[PDB]
């Protein structure tokens, strides 16, 4: 029924004046004298409720309904396939007004295959001819891939309804509708559930409800397991893991549940267990790096927490002062200074979806597939907004368009430039680029709308290295007073963040050599001491020999 | 009718990299 | 495209069997649809009829809401499901005006646009640029045969910092001379199908003469495809502007990122520097952003520090001030103050 499908208020508004009206109020069109050749097409992400909606609407309109499944058209003969189609468009005309639902039209509208499309397209013209023009016949087609349709058919479907993905207000309606016949607690905040399910569709929200129901029965399974244990005194307790025993215990009886209700804590657990269909492929795991792993870089942190982390958490607070919820940032500086570190901290501290591109990872040897990967990269970034796109070592993906560029990477630079233009100010996509050679990256990528924000990550100062060395040593376990002396030592003049990490590793290795000799003069716990830092400072040199090169770009 | 497995063609059209030479 | 007079027949032909009204005159909605075509006026009729049928639906809901005292769209389906008549109305000329705005002309997908509404009042400064424009592009449009006296017988070039009204200048030029305007981006043209789009742009312009072709970021189209796009463009920049009135305007950052053959006597003429707005212009540029979300604006911006900041660069100043505005909010625990701007002038 209509009550069972929610969150489609915009879609149900168009279907009222484009499907319902020329099926029940055709007399007004007859008085107006206007033929209805509108072919209504339903398209959107898979799982948005196209098939279910088209059957709930069909049952509500009340006119004759002819469900058509594309695989069921084929009967076993080349000529029999047209017989099934010719028995549909004739029946609808004979029983006008009528509704035709061509579910999964692209399965037979992408020999026998080339003749079904011709029969389908001719059958729509007969609808316009063999009708009183006051009893319209509407053909409704649903497909999640509108681009696979034959242009001879998609041209005949003037009305196209893009359901799209539900918004926060719409997802709240779906969640309330799904949890309508269930027993619920009082802590369930459906508005909070809608906030933390971005990129979800109706099917994904159905899994979240389904996941929470299983959690509500977890307590009813442990009690069932305990009864089996009490019946078998110490059975299969050796050489069998606990999960294996649980299957064996429940397999024994197979012959012999209190009605509890779902709480709010189980709904939060359910959301984590459910991976939305938009995130099944193409998304990277959230990095384990936090802001506690990033030492100093307060200036870079403030810019990142005000352009990316900020707008994601409070999209309304920032938009009041003219801060749009979308940014393009080009981190640049000498190598080893933390461009990738802060980008991994932003991806983890923003709680948003993350896509990482490792240099020229999108290039493909076939024609067009290299550019389609770039376009598909921004297609799934929009569907899972907010999303952070991190282009690491971006100088290899958008090189300077010199004479020595070939007509293969230029076609990718142009595609990437256009996709960055298509990213709106309120889209929710935050693109981060990192490169240590800004003189090899195209100057067209730094225009506004594109990566027009540049953040320079450079070598730490003497006071800055103290924060970084304390950060590195803290996350691996000398105290803290000695760390200031080590980092402020003049031998660390050009040390970057990586060099300080190399310095700590050298001290750790120097400890083990001392430990190895320590255990030979006693036999015959390793702790990094201050004397280990003394010989680590001597044998570690800065990696960035000429820092001026990396900042003169 | 019997459905048959048929052999067909493809477009492919791979793109290859090249090496150039420069003057002094 | 169909002429303004010719569109009257198309509007009348489609509405031949439609119940129209005396207020519907097929001249008002014709002059308001310059770029609309037969496939576009077809949807204009469809929208107006559906808009007219919207009254028959809203009234029907009122006839059903009274009987029976879940969002509104879901309630509408349930109310009409119980019933399972309709007064015959007529299309109102007011609805036709609204249906025109609802229906998007198909020329936008192709980049074609009608005569722009932007004039030189919207842009700032350019007191010397305007003098040169009234003889290179604007000049030889209003006077197709006056320039023959001096024996002159194809477009100019624009360059400067980005976001400094170079697109706005081209739109204003097409308005002064009352000519069509086609703005086509460089990378968008690049598709071996990037050469057909070059001829298509000129062919559409010729059929809709007079017109102006604006190739923003033209350096991305013909930098120096190497001998295909740059060769097809040359063949179209020769026979243009003599007896057609078309003049191609190109935009870039510097007048060296485009091919030498493009910049020659006969295809492209002078090169005009656009950018670095004056103090008077920057008053309205800063107020442009603040309008959406006047004392400090004419003070904090007209100083000696916000001189080289271009229009694109001026947006950073507000954003940096906005970032410091929220910094003050957090330290005291959404309004931009003067103390927010002082700590933002020197960081941009
Ligand atoms: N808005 C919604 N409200 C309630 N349930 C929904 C909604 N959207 C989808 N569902 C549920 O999720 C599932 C969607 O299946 P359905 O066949 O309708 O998807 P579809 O849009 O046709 O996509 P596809 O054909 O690609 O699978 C059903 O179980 C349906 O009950
Ligand atoms: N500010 C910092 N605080 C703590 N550790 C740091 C810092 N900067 C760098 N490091 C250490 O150096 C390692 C390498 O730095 P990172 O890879 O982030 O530099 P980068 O700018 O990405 O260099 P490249 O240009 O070579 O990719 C980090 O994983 C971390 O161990
Ligand atoms: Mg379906
Ligand atoms: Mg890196």
């Amino acid at each position: 029924s209509i009550l069972d499908i929610a969150g489609v208020d915009d879609t149900l508004q168009r279907l009222l004046k484009e499907v319902w009206f020329p099926l029940r109020g055709g007399e007004a069109c007859e008085k107006m004298g206007y033929r209805y050749d509108n072919g209504v097409l339903l398209h959107g992400p898979s799982g948005c409720g196209k098939t279910t909606l088209a059957h709930a609407i069909a049952g509500s309109i009340g006119v004759a309904f002819i469900p058509v499944s594309a695989p069921s058209v084929i009967g076993g003969t080349s000529g029999e396939s047209e017989k099934n189609i010719r028995d549909v468009f004739d029946e609808a005309i004979r029983l006008a007004p009528c509704l035709i639902f061509l579910d999964q039209i692209d399965a037979i509208a992408g020999g026998m295959e080339s003749r079904i499309v011709a029969e389908i397209m001719n059958g729509m013209d007969r609808i316009r001819q063999n009708t009183p023009l006051g009893k319209n016949v509407v053909v409704l087609a649903a497909t999640n891939r509108p681009e696979f349709l034959d242009p001879a058919i998609r041209r005949r479907f003037s009305v196209e309804i893009d359901m799209g993905m539900p918004s926060e207000r719409a997802r709240e309606q779906i969640l309330r509708s799904l949890t309508r016949d269930l027993s619920l607690a009082d802590d369930i905040n459906f508005k909070e559930l809608a906030k933390m399910t971005p990129g979800y569709v109706g099917s994904d929200l159905q899994y979240v409800v389904k996941a929470a129901v299983s959690e509500s029965f977890q307590a009813n399974i442990d009690s069932l397991l305990a009864q089996a244990r009490a019946k078998h005194p110490a059975d299969h307790l050796a050489n069998v893991s606990q999960p294996q025993r649980d299957w064996l215990l429940l397999e024994a009886h197979r012959d012999e549940w209190p009605s509890t209700k779902i709480t709010m804590e189980q709904f939060r657990k359910a959301v984590s267990l459910v991976q939305p269909a938009s995130k099944r492929e193409g998304f990277s795991t959230i990095p384990d790096t936090t802001w506690s792993h990033v030492g100093a870089l307060e200036d870079v942190r403030k810019k990142l927490e005000m352009s990316i982390i900020g707008p994601i958490k409070n999209p309304e607070l920032f938009t009041r002062v003219g801060i749009k919820p979308a940014a393009g940032i080009l981190l640049w500086g000498p190598p080893g200074c933390g461009k990738t570190l802060v980008a991994k901290a932003v991806a983890n501290e923003s709680k948003a979806n993350f896509i990482s591109i490792k240099g020229p990872e999108l290039l493909n040897k076939y024609v067009g597939e290299s550019e389609r990967a770039v376009r598909q990269l921004f297609s799934r970034a929009k569907s899972s907004a907010p999303c952070i796109l991190f282009f690491d070592q971006m100088d290899a993906l958008v090189p300077r368009r010199d004479d020595s560029l070939s007509d293969a990477s230029a076609r990718v630079v142009n595609t990437l430039l256009t996709e960055l233009d298509g990213v709106g100010d309120r889209s929710g996509i935050y693109v981060i680029g990192a490169t240590n050679r800004p003189d090899m990256i195209d100057e067209a990528i730094r225009r506004p709308g594109r990566l027009g924000t540049s953040i320079y990550v450079g070598l730490p100062s003497a006071e800055d290295r103290v924060k970084i060395l304390k950060t590195l040593y803290r996350n691996t376990v000398t105290t803290d007073a000695d760390l200031e002396k080590v980092a402020l030592d003049l031998r660390c003049t050009g040390f970057s963040g990586a060099d300080l990490g190399n310095l700590m590793q050298a001290a750790a290795q120097a400890c083990l050599e001392r430990v190895y000799t320590q255990r030979q003069q006693k036999r015959k716990e390793p702790v990094i001491t201050m004397e280990d830092w003394e010989k680590a400072l001597n044998e570690v040199k800065p990696s960035v020999k000429d820092p001026e090169k990396y900042m003169h770009s | 009718l019997l459905l048959l497995l048929l052999l067909l063609l493809l477009l492919l059209l791979l793109l290859l990299l090249l090496l150039l030479l420069l003057l002094l």
